[PDB]
Protein backbone atom coordinates (compact mmCIF):
# COMPACT_ATOMS: atom_id res chain seq x y z
CA UNK A 1 0.00 0.00 0.00
CA UNK A 2 1.12 3.56 -0.55
CA UNK A 3 0.06 7.04 -0.59
CA UNK A 4 0.37 8.60 -4.10
CA UNK A 5 1.89 11.66 -3.19
CA UNK A 6 1.41 13.59 0.42
CA UNK A 7 -1.41 14.06 2.81
CA UNK A 8 -2.57 15.19 6.09
CA UNK A 9 -2.09 12.85 8.60
CA UNK A 10 -6.28 13.29 9.49
CA UNK A 11 -6.93 12.20 5.78
CA UNK A 12 -5.13 8.88 6.54
CA UNK A 13 -5.83 8.29 9.76
CA UNK A 14 -9.67 9.23 9.80
CA UNK A 15 -10.11 8.40 13.62
CA UNK A 16 -9.14 11.45 15.64
CA UNK A 17 -7.47 9.90 18.81
CA UNK A 18 -5.27 7.67 15.90
CA UNK A 19 -4.23 10.88 14.25
CA UNK A 20 -2.92 12.46 17.20
CA UNK A 21 -1.08 9.50 18.55
CA UNK A 22 0.30 9.18 14.52
CA UNK A 23 1.57 13.26 14.94
CA UNK A 24 3.80 12.70 17.63
CA UNK A 25 5.28 9.40 16.11
CA UNK A 26 5.64 11.10 12.78
CA UNK A 27 7.28 14.55 14.35
CA UNK A 28 4.84 16.86 13.19
CA UNK A 29 3.17 19.69 15.02
CA UNK A 30 -1.16 18.97 14.54
CA UNK A 31 -3.29 16.46 11.94
CA UNK A 32 -3.76 18.64 9.04
CA UNK A 33 0.15 18.52 8.65
CA UNK A 34 1.00 16.85 5.04
CA UNK A 35 3.00 13.46 5.44
CA UNK A 36 4.73 11.18 2.45
CA UNK A 37 4.75 7.49 2.18
CA UNK A 38 8.54 7.41 3.44
CA UNK A 39 7.80 9.01 6.61
CA UNK A 40 5.33 6.62 7.11
CA UNK A 41 7.85 3.53 6.10
CA UNK A 42 9.52 4.59 8.92
CA UNK A 43 7.29 3.32 11.55
CA UNK A 44 8.42 0.22 12.99
CA UNK A 45 6.80 -0.78 16.13
CA UNK A 46 3.68 1.02 17.66
CA UNK A 47 2.00 1.64 21.07
CA UNK A 48 -1.08 2.84 21.21
CA UNK A 49 -2.95 1.26 23.71
CA UNK A 50 -5.86 3.02 25.85
CA UNK A 51 -6.16 5.99 23.43
CA UNK A 52 -9.87 5.37 22.56
CA UNK A 53 -9.21 4.44 19.04
CA UNK A 54 -12.49 3.45 17.32
CA UNK A 55 -10.66 2.51 13.73
CA UNK A 56 -7.52 1.51 12.62
CA UNK A 57 -7.84 2.74 8.94
CA UNK A 58 -4.48 4.12 7.77
CA UNK A 59 -2.39 1.60 9.69
CA UNK A 60 -2.40 -0.28 6.14
CA UNK A 61 0.12 2.41 4.29
CA UNK A 62 2.91 1.34 7.91
CA UNK A 63 3.86 -1.46 5.75
CA UNK A 64 7.44 -1.96 7.70
CA UNK A 65 5.01 -2.41 11.28
CA UNK A 66 6.66 -5.40 13.23
CA UNK A 67 5.29 -4.86 16.48
CA UNK A 68 1.59 -2.78 17.96
CA UNK A 69 -0.13 -2.72 21.01
CA UNK A 70 -3.82 -1.53 20.05
CA UNK A 71 -5.26 -2.70 23.48
CA UNK A 72 -7.47 -1.30 25.87
CA UNK A 73 -9.65 0.36 22.72
CA UNK A 74 -13.32 0.30 20.92
CA UNK A 75 -11.76 -1.41 17.58
CA UNK A 76 -14.27 -3.72 15.65
CA UNK A 77 -12.76 -3.96 12.06
CA UNK A 78 -8.92 -4.98 12.01
CA UNK A 79 -8.94 -5.37 8.05
CA UNK A 80 -5.97 -2.74 7.80
CA UNK A 81 -4.14 -5.24 9.19
CA UNK A 82 -4.26 -7.82 6.63
CA UNK A 83 -1.43 -7.11 4.57
CA UNK A 84 0.78 -6.40 7.41
CA UNK A 85 3.13 -9.51 7.03
CA UNK A 86 5.87 -8.09 8.92
CA UNK A 87 3.97 -8.08 11.85
CA UNK A 88 5.67 -10.79 14.76
CA UNK A 89 3.50 -9.87 17.84
CA UNK A 90 0.09 -8.01 18.25
CA UNK A 91 -1.12 -7.15 21.51
CA UNK A 92 -5.58 -6.57 21.40
CA UNK A 93 -6.68 -7.15 23.73
CA UNK A 94 -9.73 -5.66 25.72
CA UNK A 95 -11.85 -4.14 22.13
CA UNK A 96 -14.98 -5.29 20.52
CA UNK A 97 -13.29 -7.68 17.50
CA UNK A 98 -15.82 -10.25 16.07
CA UNK A 99 -14.17 -11.08 13.26
CA UNK A 100 -10.46 -12.54 13.09
CA UNK A 101 -9.92 -13.39 9.43
CA UNK A 102 -7.85 -10.45 8.71
CA UNK A 103 -5.04 -12.20 10.59
CA UNK A 104 -5.30 -15.58 8.51
CA UNK A 105 -2.27 -14.17 6.84
CA UNK A 106 0.22 -12.82 9.14
CA UNK A 107 2.18 -15.96 9.01
CA UNK A 108 5.46 -14.53 10.85
CA UNK A 109 3.48 -13.54 13.88
CA UNK A 110 5.07 -15.32 17.00
CA UNK A 111 2.76 -13.58 20.16
CA UNK A 112 -0.99 -13.07 19.52
CA UNK A 113 -2.86 -11.31 22.38
CA UNK A 114 -6.83 -11.22 21.82
CA UNK A 115 -8.41 -11.62 25.04
CA UNK A 116 -11.54 -9.75 26.09
CA UNK A 117 -12.79 -9.47 22.98
CA UNK A 118 -16.28 -10.98 21.00
CA UNK A 119 -14.30 -13.97 18.99
CA UNK A 120 -16.36 -17.03 18.49
CA UNK A 121 -14.19 -18.75 15.10
CA UNK A 122 -10.53 -18.83 14.94
CA UNK A 123 -10.65 -20.74 11.85
CA UNK A 124 -7.86 -17.79 10.89
CA UNK A 125 -5.67 -18.92 13.01
CA UNK A 126 -4.84 -22.20 11.70
CA UNK A 127 -1.88 -21.04 9.47
CA UNK A 128 -0.17 -19.01 11.93
CA UNK A 129 2.42 -22.01 12.87
CA UNK A 130 5.13 -19.73 14.13
CA UNK A 131 3.16 -19.04 17.09
CA UNK A 132 4.69 -19.66 20.49
CA UNK A 133 2.31 -17.36 22.28
CA UNK A 134 -1.42 -17.49 22.14
CA UNK A 135 -4.17 -15.26 24.40
CA UNK A 136 -7.88 -16.10 23.39
CA UNK A 137 -9.50 -15.35 27.20
CA UNK A 138 -13.12 -13.98 27.73
CA UNK A 139 -13.94 -14.76 24.59
CA UNK A 140 -16.67 -17.04 22.94
CA UNK A 141 -14.96 -19.24 21.49
CA UNK A 142 -16.63 -23.06 21.44
CA UNK A 143 -14.53 -25.03 19.08
CA UNK A 144 -10.82 -25.13 19.31
CA UNK A 145 -9.76 -27.70 16.10
CA UNK A 146 -7.82 -24.14 14.64
CA UNK A 147 -5.38 -24.77 17.27
CA UNK A 148 -3.83 -28.13 16.11
CA UNK A 149 -1.05 -27.08 13.80
CA UNK A 150 0.41 -24.60 16.06
CA UNK A 151 3.15 -26.90 16.87
CA UNK A 152 5.68 -24.31 18.34
CA UNK A 153 3.42 -23.17 20.74
CA UNK A 154 4.55 -22.32 24.77
CA UNK A 155 2.15 -20.28 26.03
CA UNK A 156 -1.56 -20.66 25.59
CA UNK A 157 -4.59 -19.64 27.63
CA UNK A 158 -8.03 -19.57 26.35
CA UNK A 159 -9.87 -19.12 30.15
CA UNK A 160 -13.59 -18.06 29.97
CA UNK A 161 -14.67 -19.46 26.85
CA UNK A 162 -17.03 -22.25 26.20
CA UNK A 163 -14.53 -25.38 25.17
CA UNK A 164 -15.65 -29.31 26.14
CA UNK A 165 -13.04 -30.54 23.88
CA UNK A 166 -9.36 -30.36 24.35
CA UNK A 167 -8.42 -33.06 21.83
CA UNK A 168 -6.89 -30.56 19.15
CA UNK A 169 -3.87 -29.60 21.73
CA UNK A 170 -2.34 -33.86 21.29
CA UNK A 171 0.40 -32.32 19.00
CA UNK A 172 1.14 -29.21 20.87
CA UNK A 173 3.67 -30.86 22.58
CA UNK A 174 6.09 -27.73 23.41
CA UNK A 175 3.19 -26.15 25.46
CA UNK A 176 4.71 -24.67 28.63
CA UNK A 177 2.26 -23.14 30.10
CA UNK A 178 -1.55 -24.08 29.64
CA UNK A 179 -5.00 -22.06 30.98
CA UNK A 180 -8.30 -23.71 30.20
CA UNK A 181 -10.06 -22.23 33.54
CA UNK A 182 -13.46 -21.47 33.13
CA UNK A 183 -14.25 -23.60 30.07
CA UNK A 184 -16.96 -26.91 29.97
CA UNK A 185 -14.08 -29.31 30.58
CA UNK A 186 -14.28 -32.59 32.04
CA UNK A 187 -11.61 -35.04 30.45
CA UNK A 188 -7.68 -33.78 30.89
CA UNK A 189 -6.99 -37.19 29.22
CA UNK A 190 -5.65 -35.31 25.90
CA UNK A 191 -2.91 -33.51 28.45
CA UNK A 192 -1.16 -36.72 29.17
CA UNK A 193 0.98 -35.66 25.78
CA UNK A 194 1.82 -32.15 26.67
CA UNK A 195 4.94 -33.85 28.84
CA UNK A 196 6.65 -30.08 28.63
CA UNK A 197 3.72 -28.30 30.85
CA UNK A 198 5.18 -26.69 34.13
CA UNK A 199 2.32 -24.62 34.97
CA UNK A 200 -1.32 -26.31 33.98
CA UNK A 201 -4.16 -23.61 35.19
CA UNK A 202 -8.24 -25.51 35.10
CA UNK A 203 -10.37 -23.82 37.94
CA UNK A 204 -14.14 -23.95 37.43
CA UNK A 205 -14.54 -26.65 35.17
CA UNK A 206 -16.15 -30.41 35.41
CA UNK A 207 -13.08 -32.29 36.39
CA UNK A 208 -13.11 -35.58 38.35
CA UNK A 209 -10.20 -37.80 37.14
CA UNK A 210 -6.81 -36.00 37.28
CA UNK A 211 -5.30 -39.97 36.10
CA UNK A 212 -3.61 -38.02 33.10
CA UNK A 213 -1.50 -36.03 34.86
CA UNK A 214 -0.05 -38.40 36.33
CA UNK A 215 3.12 -38.32 33.84
CA UNK A 216 3.37 -34.52 34.08
CA UNK A 217 6.17 -34.40 36.24
CA UNK A 218 7.71 -31.00 35.11
CA UNK A 219 4.18 -29.15 36.65
CA UNK A 220 5.38 -26.58 39.12
CA UNK A 221 2.20 -24.95 39.68
CA UNK A 222 -1.03 -26.79 39.32
CA UNK A 223 -4.39 -25.41 39.62
CA UNK A 224 -8.00 -27.37 39.83
CA UNK A 225 -9.92 -24.90 42.44
CA UNK A 226 -13.38 -25.61 41.59
CA UNK A 227 -13.86 -28.89 40.24
CA UNK A 228 -15.06 -32.46 41.61
CA UNK A 229 -11.55 -33.78 42.62
CA UNK A 230 -11.86 -36.67 45.51
CA UNK A 231 -8.95 -39.10 44.84
CA UNK A 232 -6.01 -36.89 44.42
CA UNK A 233 -3.63 -40.51 44.86
CA UNK A 234 -2.23 -39.30 41.31
CA UNK A 235 -0.78 -35.95 42.81
CA UNK A 236 1.76 -37.65 44.54
CA UNK A 237 3.89 -38.37 41.20
CA UNK A 238 3.90 -34.43 40.76
CA UNK A 239 7.15 -34.16 43.01
CA UNK A 240 8.28 -30.64 41.44
CA UNK A 241 4.94 -29.01 42.23
CA UNK A 242 5.62 -25.67 44.25
CA UNK A 243 2.27 -24.32 44.07
CA UNK A 244 -0.90 -26.51 44.35
CA UNK A 245 -4.45 -25.12 44.37
CA UNK A 246 -7.41 -27.67 45.31
CA UNK A 247 -10.38 -25.30 46.79
CA UNK A 248 -13.40 -26.20 46.27
CA UNK A 249 -13.62 -29.72 45.51
CA UNK A 250 -14.41 -33.15 47.36
CA UNK A 251 -10.97 -33.96 48.73
CA UNK A 252 -10.78 -36.01 52.56
CA UNK A 253 -7.64 -37.99 52.08
CA UNK A 254 -4.33 -35.92 51.56
CA UNK A 255 -2.06 -38.86 52.22
CA UNK A 256 -0.51 -38.09 48.43
CA UNK A 257 0.25 -34.78 49.22
CA UNK A 258 2.92 -35.74 52.07
CA UNK A 259 5.55 -36.45 49.47
CA UNK A 260 5.30 -32.91 47.73
CA UNK A 261 7.74 -31.21 50.49
CA UNK A 262 8.77 -28.17 47.17
CA UNK A 263 5.46 -27.04 48.02
CA UNK A 264 5.40 -22.98 49.45
CA UNK A 265 1.64 -22.61 48.54
CA UNK A 266 -1.52 -25.10 49.09
CA UNK A 267 -4.90 -24.11 48.65
CA UNK A 268 -7.28 -26.97 50.61
CA UNK A 269 -10.58 -24.69 51.40
CA UNK A 270 -13.75 -26.00 50.64
CA UNK A 271 -13.29 -29.85 50.72
CA UNK A 272 -14.09 -32.75 53.15
CA UNK A 273 -11.08 -32.74 55.22
CA UNK A 274 -10.90 -33.56 58.59
CA UNK A 275 -7.36 -34.97 59.06
CA UNK A 276 -4.39 -32.70 58.44
CA UNK A 277 -1.72 -35.17 59.24
CA UNK A 278 -0.57 -35.48 55.68
CA UNK A 279 0.78 -31.74 55.30
CA UNK A 280 3.02 -31.92 58.98
CA UNK A 281 6.45 -32.32 56.87
CA UNK A 282 5.72 -29.12 53.96
CA UNK A 283 7.72 -27.28 56.13
CA UNK A 284 8.35 -24.48 53.11
CA UNK A 285 4.61 -23.19 53.35
CA UNK A 286 3.98 -19.35 53.70
CA UNK A 287 0.37 -19.77 52.51
CA UNK A 288 -1.52 -22.68 53.77
CA UNK A 289 -5.74 -22.07 53.10
CA UNK A 290 -7.95 -24.61 54.87
CA UNK A 291 -11.19 -22.71 55.38
CA UNK A 292 -14.80 -24.59 54.95
CA UNK A 293 -13.63 -28.10 55.95
CA UNK A 294 -14.51 -30.54 59.04
CA UNK A 295 -11.35 -29.85 61.42
CA UNK A 296 -10.64 -30.32 64.91
CA UNK A 297 -7.60 -31.24 65.70
CA UNK A 298 -4.77 -28.17 63.97
CA UNK A 299 -2.27 -29.68 66.10
CA UNK A 300 0.15 -31.07 62.63
CA UNK A 301 0.24 -27.10 62.00
CA UNK A 302 2.53 -26.98 64.50
CA UNK A 303 5.33 -27.13 62.62
CA UNK A 304 5.42 -25.33 59.55
CA UNK A 305 6.94 -22.79 60.69
CA UNK A 306 7.35 -20.42 57.62
CA UNK A 307 3.63 -19.83 57.20
CA UNK A 308 2.88 -16.02 56.58
CA UNK A 309 -1.00 -16.51 55.91
CA UNK A 310 -3.19 -18.91 57.06
CA UNK A 311 -6.94 -19.24 56.73
CA UNK A 312 -8.78 -21.68 58.87
CA UNK A 313 -12.14 -19.94 59.04
CA UNK A 314 -16.01 -22.44 58.96
CA UNK A 315 -14.56 -25.18 60.93
CA UNK A 316 -14.85 -27.33 64.16
CA UNK A 317 -11.76 -25.76 66.03
CA UNK A 318 -12.06 -25.33 69.78
CA UNK A 319 -8.04 -24.83 70.22
CA UNK A 320 -6.22 -22.82 68.47
CA UNK A 321 -3.20 -22.80 70.10
CA UNK A 322 -1.50 -25.08 67.64
CA UNK A 323 -0.93 -21.30 65.81
CA UNK A 324 1.19 -20.10 69.04
CA UNK A 325 4.75 -21.31 67.06
CA UNK A 326 3.67 -19.72 63.59
CA UNK A 327 5.46 -16.24 64.69
CA UNK A 328 5.70 -15.32 61.33
CA UNK A 329 1.93 -15.20 60.87
CA UNK A 330 1.08 -11.72 59.17
CA UNK A 331 -2.67 -12.61 58.37
CA UNK A 332 -4.91 -15.31 59.84
CA UNK A 333 -8.47 -16.22 59.36
CA UNK A 334 -10.49 -18.52 61.82
CA UNK A 335 -14.51 -16.47 61.52
CA UNK A 336 -17.16 -19.68 62.65
CA UNK A 337 -15.39 -21.89 64.78
CA UNK A 338 -15.24 -22.87 68.67
CA UNK A 339 -12.55 -20.56 70.15
CA UNK A 340 -12.73 -19.53 73.07
CA UNK A 341 -8.76 -18.69 74.39
CA UNK A 342 -6.62 -16.58 72.35
CA UNK A 343 -3.92 -16.33 74.72
CA UNK A 344 -1.66 -18.13 71.88
CA UNK A 345 -2.46 -15.45 69.93
CA UNK A 346 -0.24 -13.17 72.19
CA UNK A 347 2.90 -14.49 70.48
CA UNK A 348 2.06 -13.62 66.33
CA UNK A 349 3.50 -10.30 67.15
CA UNK A 350 3.72 -9.73 63.22
CA UNK A 351 -0.13 -10.11 63.02
CA UNK A 352 -1.49 -7.41 60.84
CA UNK A 353 -4.94 -9.46 59.77
CA UNK A 354 -7.01 -11.14 62.72
CA UNK A 355 -10.14 -12.10 61.29
CA UNK A 356 -12.03 -13.96 64.77
CA UNK A 357 -16.00 -13.18 64.59
CA UNK A 358 -18.52 -16.07 65.13
CA UNK A 359 -16.24 -17.85 67.70
CA UNK A 360 -16.58 -17.81 71.68
CA UNK A 361 -13.90 -14.92 72.51
CA UNK A 362 -14.78 -13.14 75.79
CA UNK A 363 -11.88 -11.31 76.64
CA UNK A 364 -10.02 -9.32 74.29
CA UNK A 365 -6.87 -9.08 77.12
CA UNK A 366 -4.30 -11.32 75.21
CA UNK A 367 -4.29 -9.39 72.31
CA UNK A 368 -3.82 -5.64 74.07
CA UNK A 369 0.49 -5.48 72.35
CA UNK A 370 -0.38 -6.67 68.90
CA UNK A 371 -0.07 -3.31 67.47
CA UNK A 372 0.42 -3.84 63.99
CA UNK A 373 -2.69 -4.68 63.19
CA UNK A 374 -4.44 -2.95 60.65
CA UNK A 375 -7.61 -4.98 60.04
CA UNK A 376 -9.60 -6.74 62.54
CA UNK A 377 -12.79 -9.13 62.97
CA UNK A 378 -14.31 -9.77 66.78
CA UNK A 379 -18.34 -9.53 65.84
CA UNK A 380 -21.07 -11.94 66.73
CA UNK A 381 -19.25 -14.17 69.37
CA UNK A 382 -22.08 -16.95 71.28
CA UNK A 383 -20.91 -19.20 74.07
CA UNK A 384 -22.83 -20.75 77.03
CA UNK A 385 -21.88 -20.14 80.72
CA UNK A 386 -21.65 -23.37 82.80
CA UNK A 387 -25.20 -23.49 84.71
CA UNK A 388 -25.97 -21.78 87.65
CA UNK A 389 -28.67 -22.68 90.15
CA UNK A 390 -32.10 -21.37 89.06
CA UNK A 391 -33.52 -19.33 91.92
CA UNK A 392 -36.32 -16.48 92.75
CA UNK A 393 -33.20 -14.07 91.74
CA UNK A 394 -30.11 -14.87 90.08
CA UNK A 395 -26.88 -12.88 89.82
CA UNK A 396 -23.53 -13.80 87.58
CA UNK A 397 -20.70 -12.24 87.23
CA UNK A 398 -20.30 -10.21 83.87
CA UNK A 399 -17.36 -11.70 82.15
CA UNK A 400 -17.04 -9.95 78.73
CA UNK A 401 -13.49 -7.92 79.23
CA UNK A 402 -12.40 -4.91 76.76
CA UNK A 403 -8.66 -4.87 75.61
CA UNK A 404 -7.88 -3.02 78.53
CA UNK A 405 -9.12 -5.13 80.49
CA UNK A 406 -12.22 -3.24 81.97
CA UNK A 407 -15.85 -4.96 81.82
CA UNK A 408 -17.82 -4.65 78.93
CA UNK A 409 -21.34 -3.45 79.78
CA UNK A 410 -24.56 -5.60 78.42
CA UNK A 411 -26.07 -3.69 75.51
CA UNK A 412 -29.36 -6.11 75.77
CA UNK A 413 -30.46 -8.15 79.14
CA UNK A 414 -32.58 -10.92 79.00
CA UNK A 415 -36.25 -11.22 81.07
CA UNK A 416 -36.00 -7.51 82.23
CA UNK A 417 -32.60 -8.59 84.07
CA UNK A 418 -30.10 -4.82 85.01
CA UNK A 419 -26.82 -4.58 85.26
CA UNK A 420 -24.73 -3.58 88.57
CA UNK A 421 -20.73 -3.70 87.54
CA UNK A 422 -20.00 -6.35 87.88
CA UNK A 423 -23.12 -8.46 87.93
CA UNK A 424 -25.96 -9.29 86.04
CA UNK A 425 -29.09 -9.94 88.00
CA UNK A 426 -32.85 -11.49 87.41
CA UNK A 427 -35.71 -11.38 89.26
CA UNK A 428 -37.50 -15.03 87.91
CA UNK A 429 -40.99 -15.62 89.22
CA UNK A 430 -41.15 -18.48 87.89
CA UNK A 431 -38.67 -21.38 86.61
CA UNK A 432 -36.80 -20.87 83.24
CA UNK A 433 -34.44 -22.60 81.89
CA UNK A 434 -31.96 -19.82 80.32
CA UNK A 435 -31.40 -16.17 80.51
CA UNK A 436 -29.10 -14.46 78.29
CA UNK A 437 -27.47 -11.19 77.55
CA UNK A 438 -25.47 -9.46 74.70
CA UNK A 439 -22.85 -7.00 73.96
CA UNK A 440 -21.58 -4.68 71.57
CA UNK A 441 -18.56 -2.40 71.86
CA UNK A 442 -16.23 -0.78 69.32
CA UNK A 443 -12.52 -1.33 69.69
CA UNK A 444 -9.47 -0.54 68.16
CA UNK A 445 -6.14 -2.74 68.68
CA UNK A 446 -3.39 -1.04 67.02
CA UNK A 447 -5.11 0.38 63.99
CA UNK A 448 -7.34 -2.04 62.93
CA UNK A 449 -11.05 -1.33 63.98
CA UNK A 450 -13.85 -3.75 64.88
CA UNK A 451 -16.93 -4.31 67.00
CA UNK A 452 -16.65 -6.68 69.69
CA UNK A 453 -20.37 -8.17 70.04
CA UNK A 454 -21.56 -11.18 71.03
CA UNK A 455 -24.37 -13.21 72.62
CA UNK A 456 -24.16 -15.18 76.28
CA UNK A 457 -26.08 -18.34 77.58
CA UNK A 458 -26.71 -19.01 80.75
CA UNK A 459 -28.34 -21.84 81.50
CA UNK A 460 -30.00 -22.25 85.20
CA UNK A 461 -30.53 -25.71 86.82
CA UNK A 462 -33.19 -26.90 89.02
CA UNK B 1 -14.01 -2.18 58.08
CA UNK B 2 -12.57 -5.91 57.35
CA UNK B 3 -16.15 -7.10 57.08
CA UNK B 4 -16.03 -10.72 55.85
CA UNK B 5 -13.07 -10.41 53.61
CA UNK B 6 -10.64 -12.81 53.00
CA UNK B 7 -7.23 -11.66 51.09
CA UNK B 8 -4.02 -12.77 50.63
CA UNK B 9 -1.35 -10.24 50.44
CA UNK B 10 -0.66 -9.31 46.82
CA UNK B 11 2.90 -8.87 44.89
CA UNK B 12 3.61 -8.96 41.19
CA UNK B 13 7.31 -10.15 39.88
CA UNK B 14 8.03 -7.21 37.16
CA UNK B 15 8.45 -7.91 33.63
CA UNK B 16 6.49 -11.15 33.77
CA UNK B 17 6.28 -13.85 31.13
CA UNK B 18 2.65 -14.82 29.60
CA UNK B 19 0.31 -16.11 28.83
CA UNK B 20 -2.01 -13.13 30.07
CA UNK B 21 -4.53 -12.73 31.68
CA UNK B 22 -2.32 -14.03 34.86
CA UNK B 23 -3.67 -15.33 38.67
CA UNK B 24 -2.64 -13.39 41.53
CA UNK B 25 -4.51 -14.25 44.41
CA UNK B 26 -8.26 -15.03 44.62
CA UNK B 27 -10.20 -12.79 46.88
CA UNK B 28 -13.31 -14.18 48.88
CA UNK B 29 -16.20 -12.45 51.33
CA UNK B 30 -17.36 -15.44 53.78
CA UNK B 31 -21.25 -14.52 52.50
CA UNK B 32 -20.66 -17.13 49.73
CA UNK B 33 -21.94 -18.83 52.48
CA UNK B 34 -25.47 -17.82 52.39
CA UNK B 35 -25.27 -17.02 48.64
CA UNK B 36 -23.19 -16.77 45.55
CA UNK B 37 -20.95 -13.80 45.62
CA UNK B 38 -20.24 -11.79 42.97
CA UNK B 39 -16.76 -8.99 42.88
CA UNK B 40 -15.97 -6.27 40.84
CA UNK B 41 -12.53 -4.12 41.43
CA UNK B 42 -11.90 -0.10 41.34
CA UNK B 43 -8.47 2.33 41.66
CA UNK B 44 -5.61 3.19 39.38
CA UNK B 45 -4.63 0.34 37.35
CA UNK B 46 -8.16 -1.03 37.15
CA UNK B 47 -11.14 1.47 36.13
CA UNK B 48 -9.32 4.69 36.27
CA UNK B 49 -5.55 5.07 34.39
CA UNK B 50 -3.56 2.95 33.62
CA UNK B 51 -7.14 1.10 32.89
CA UNK B 52 -7.16 -2.46 32.89
CA UNK B 53 -4.05 -3.83 33.94
CA UNK B 54 -5.92 -5.25 36.82
CA UNK B 55 -9.40 -7.34 35.84
CA UNK B 56 -11.27 -9.74 38.44
CA UNK B 57 -13.69 -12.90 37.21
CA UNK B 58 -16.73 -11.43 38.23
CA UNK B 59 -17.78 -15.11 39.77
CA UNK B 60 -15.09 -16.42 40.90
CA UNK B 61 -13.10 -13.40 42.41
CA UNK B 62 -9.92 -14.30 40.84
CA UNK B 63 -7.78 -10.99 40.48
CA UNK B 64 -5.61 -10.90 37.45
CA UNK B 65 -2.81 -9.30 35.74
CA UNK B 66 -3.34 -7.73 32.32
CA UNK B 67 0.19 -7.28 30.61
CA UNK B 68 4.27 -7.42 32.29
CA UNK B 69 4.03 -4.52 34.58
CA UNK B 70 7.69 -2.28 35.36
CA UNK B 71 8.63 -1.59 38.87
CA UNK B 72 10.41 2.05 37.41
CA UNK B 73 7.16 2.80 36.37
CA UNK B 74 4.66 1.76 38.93
CA UNK B 75 5.67 -0.03 41.92
CA UNK B 76 2.58 0.18 43.63
CA UNK B 77 -0.93 -0.01 43.06
CA UNK B 78 -3.95 0.58 45.75
CA UNK B 79 -6.89 -0.94 44.29
CA UNK B 80 -10.53 -1.54 45.92
CA UNK B 81 -12.33 -5.04 45.97
CA UNK B 82 -16.45 -4.95 45.79
CA UNK B 83 -18.72 -7.69 47.02
CA UNK B 84 -22.94 -8.24 45.87
CA UNK B 85 -25.28 -11.12 46.22
CA UNK B 86 -27.40 -12.65 43.10
CA UNK B 87 -30.31 -10.17 44.43
CA UNK B 88 -27.82 -7.16 44.35
CA UNK B 89 -27.62 -6.22 47.91
CA UNK B 90 -23.80 -5.00 48.92
CA UNK B 91 -22.47 -7.81 51.09
CA UNK B 92 -19.12 -6.29 51.72
CA UNK B 93 -17.81 -2.65 52.38
CA UNK B 94 -14.75 -1.85 50.19
CA UNK B 95 -11.78 -3.01 50.72
CA UNK B 96 -8.17 -1.60 49.90
CA UNK B 97 -5.96 -3.70 47.92
CA UNK B 98 -2.40 -3.02 47.76
CA UNK B 99 0.08 -4.97 44.81
CA UNK B 100 3.16 -4.44 45.44
CA UNK B 101 5.84 -4.77 42.15
CA UNK B 102 8.38 -6.91 42.86
CA UNK B 103 11.69 -8.54 41.49
CA UNK B 104 11.70 -10.23 38.38
CA UNK B 105 11.84 -14.23 38.39
CA UNK B 106 10.51 -16.43 35.44
CA UNK B 107 8.16 -17.85 37.21
CA1 LIG C 1 -14.63 -18.21 50.45
CL1 LIG D 1 -14.00 -11.96 61.55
Amino acid sequence: ATITQDTPINQIFTDTALAEKMKTVLGKTNVTDTVSQTDLDQVTTLQADRLGIKSIDGVEYLNNLTQINFSNNQLTDITPLKNLTKLVDILMNNNQIADITPLANLTNLTGLTLFNNQITDIDPLKNLTNLNRLELSSNTISDISALSGLTSLQQLNFSSNQVTDLKPLANLTTLERLDISSNKVSDISVLAKLTNLESLIATNNQISDITPLGILTNLDELSLNGNQLKDIGTLASLTNLTDLDLANNQISNLAPLSGLTKLTELKLGANQISNISPLAGLTALTNLELNENQLEDISPISNLKNLTYLTLYFNNISDISPVSSLTKLQRLFFYNNKVSDVSSLANLTNINWLSAGHNQISDLTPLANLTRITQLGLNDQAWTNAPVNYKANVSIPNTVKNVTGALIAPATISDGGSYTEPDITWNLPSYTNEVSYTFSQPVTIGKGTTTFSGTVTQPLKA
Amino acid sequence: PLGSWVIPPISCPENEKGPFPKNLVQIKSNKDKEGKVFYSITGQGADTPPVGVFIIERETGWLKVTEPLDRERIATYTLFSHAVSSNGNAVEDPMEILITVTDQNDN
